[PDB]
């Protein structure tokens, strides 16, 4: 007449624990910006004239 | 805004963003702890206890 079908009482079991401690480690930090030539020079005409060549 | 010469400003200093309420005029406690609710009006026509 029944008198079964009891709930199983799960212990829930298998959790996936780990454990930390303390290290040092340093910190960076991202920036944007853009490269640019160590030296460069324009070419500028230091008399009037034609250019022949 | 972002200057061609890598310079920006975001709204991450402007401005501080939360996900906080939408309307902040009603709120409810019950026993004086703070809670919230929905009142219910039953439809035009219809049996209350069903």
């Amino acid at each position: 007449c029944g008198k079964s079908e009891a709930p199983p009482p799960a212990q829930t079991p298998e959790v996936g624990i780990v454990t930390l401690e303390a290290q040092t480690v340093t910190l960076n930090t991202e920036l944007p910006g853009r490269t640019n030539a160590f030296r460069i020079a324009e070419v500028r005409p230091q008399v009037n004239g034609i250019i022949l060549k | 805004k972002v200057n061609p010469d890598g310079s920006q400003v975001r709204l991450k200093d402007v401005a501080d963003v939360g996900l906080g309420g939408q309307d902040y005029s009603i709120n409810a406690q019950f026993n004086g702890s703070p809670a919230s609710g929905i009142a219910i009006k039953l439809a035009t026509g219809a049996n209350a206890l069903d």
